[PDB]
């Protein structure tokens, strides 16, 4: 899914 | 007591499938596949303006893309000995194409 | 003997800061040179496709940034475009 | 600008598929070739526009559309280029 | 150095030499080679940090290449970068279709 | 009386596709493909050598193109209501790749 | 020499695919792709070799020779 | 003769090619004879194209060749038609065929 | 401002070929594309092989093998045969 950094 | 001319199903559509694999006009009609164009780019950046050129080169790109998928798509449908084109033909063809997942 | 150069040592070091608790092979580390290598060149070459469209002899970090977010997908480019900027400023803030 | 997928009507598709070399056609497809040709136009209009802002333009050209297609794989032929 | 002076891992220097040297342009600007690094740096970050997940799902303390495939394969933004790309020692994700399981 | 565990027609095929699925070693014995390989470019350039990692780097590749295809003949046979891959779903892949004409 | 990609190897690679069937006439097939695959790469790859004045096929040459085809190979000096 | 295109016997721009492969950052440095070879090979192709575009023309007893004469010709030549194969050329249309199996018995 | 183009080129191969022969402006934009993207992949081919040998000229060699590579079997037969012939009379004149 969407990532962190 | 007479009866109309009625072609057997599957006639016009081969009547249909030489003419228009004889021809080269855009099939999409123009005004709805320019208004889409539009819709989808707003999505990126509002206020866009198009080339005509642009939006012919979008057309012609896309009905030919299209074009090349039914044929892919009717050979896996004749594959599993069918005749009809269904939405698991187009899946598998985009499958084995690499572009779906 | 021939002195080859290679993307090992900085690979070795961003796994030490992502993992710091964690060796790589030799192959792995190949294999990292190798994408390394190749993302590079990517965006290189779009980036100066990019240049020569343009009608412009010099690369610079905008056509950088173009080449990223049009050969990255979406979130991969929003933070790989997001880095670049920030790397950036840091560097133009120093001299 | 709303709802203009639809305006690939039923029988556009079918000349597609026609041109295609399909003699028959299922009724489920029409609404997978809108999908299918919505998921192509975004991923070439992306790159047109990206093309079209790295120049610094507000038109989106012929040309930033080939540069799109070349780039995905589908080089066109007769608008530049 | 110029990797200090942006923060970053990567060697702004080398980048900026293979820019040059690379024929992609005329002259290469001073923000270029520090972007490209950023972006490289970003990237073999992200991978790493998926290989390392897949080495201590396996309990490994090193990466080989199979984790570098799975890190790859299983993110759906990585693999689509590396569509056409072939692993060396990277194998496949286990997959196995529903029809082909036993009832 | 007497009786072996025959295991039923399909699941020592379930068991190799989960080891096979696991590992990464290559398929295909070296020596033999090495051959292959020779031969193949021998009519190409005579007396040509091969570096080791030339010959491992093209049996990687090899393997690789045929797993893809393999799963790519898998999803066609499937799409036939199908469990066995046959000839034909080797070529419907591959013409729908783009491979073959 | 081709017949030395045996029966069980093509088994194995299919395995691999997630192949639970295989059809008796898929062996010989799959020779054949494996043959043309073979020597459109080992064509490209003899053909840099030969424009590098180089009697020896090295592993960059295959490498070079899989990028042109669009099939990138990592692990091998990319 | 001035030209080198006449040096080479080509109609192809020698000069022009040189220039763009000078111009293109391909290399620092371009050799004297690549810019022959590339025109030559370049109007070869092109003649080639040609040849069978205007056979295309004439089938259809047509004096102009239009974009349907350049796909027919492309996509009917084996050779031609793998080296474009991933083009799309306006206006070009299909091959017509139509698959065994539609046709009716 | 000028445009620059290969259709007068095309038009003397055109006329050489089928004297009696026109092409429409669309045929000979698709054509003049055509010329130039193989102009670019013959050129980026000789450019990665120039770089691939440590070497900062592109010869015709290296335009050569590109052609070898880039080309299907026939195609490339002749086009070397052309561009050897056209080398070798350029050199000679």
């Amino acid at each position: 899914x969407x990532r962190x950094x | 007591v007479k009866k109309p001319h009625r072609y057997r199903p599957g006639t016009v559509a081969l009547r249909e499938i030489r003419r228009y694999q004889k021809s080269t006009e855009l099939l999409i009609r123009k005004l709805p596949f320019q208004r889409l164009v539009r819709e989808i780019a707003q999505d990126f950046k509002t206020d866009l303006r198009f080339q005509s050129s642009a939006v012919m080169a979008l057309q012609e790109a896309s009905e030919a893309y299209l074009v090349a998928l039914f044929e892919d798509t009717n050979l896996c449908a004749i594959h599993a000995k069918r005749v009809t084109i269904m939405p698991k033909d187009i899946q598998l063809a985009r499958r084995i194409r690499g572009e779906r997942a | 003997k021939t002195r080859k150069e290679s993307y090992a040592i900085y690979v070795y070091k961003v796994l030490k800061q992502v993992h710091p608790d964690t060796g790589i092979s030799s192959k792995a580390m190949s294999i990292m040179n190798s994408f390394v290598n190749d993302v590079f060149e990517r965006i290189a070459g779009e980036a100066s496709r990019l240049a020569h469209y343009n009608k412009r002899s010099t690369i610079t970090s905008r056509e950088i940034q173009t080449a990223v977010r049009l050969l990255l997908p979406g979130e991969l480019a929003k933070h790989a475009v997001s880095e670049g900027t920030k790397a950036v400023t840091k560097y133009t803030s120093a001299k | 600008l709303r709802d203009n997928i639809q305006g690939i009507t039923k029988p556009a598709i079918r000349r597609l598929a026609r041109r295609g070399g399909v003699k028959r056609i299922s009724g489920l497809i029409y609404e997978e070739t809108r999908g299918v040709l919505k998921v192509f136009l975004e991923n070439v209009i992306r790159d047109a526009v990206t093309y079209t802002e790295h120049a610094k333009r507000k038109t989106v050209t012929a040309m930033d559309v080939v540069y799109a297609l070349k780039r995905q794989g589908r080089t066109l032929y007769g608008f530049g280029g | 150095t110029r990797s200090s002076r942006a923060g970053l891992q990567f060697p702004v220097g080398r980048v900026h030499r293979l820019l040059r040297k690379g024929n992609y342009a005329e002259r290469v600007g001073a923000g270029a080679p520090v972007y490209l690094a950023a972006v490289l740096e970003y990237l073999t970050a992200e991978i790493l940090e998926l290989a390392g997940n897949a080495a201590r799902d396996n309990k490994k303390t090193r990466i080989i290449p199979r984790h570098l495939q799975l890190a790859v394969r299983n993110d759906e933004e990585l693999n689509k970068l590396l569509g056409r790309v072939t692993i060396a020692q990277g194998g496949v994700l286990p997959n196995i279709q529903s029809v082909l399981l036993p009832k």
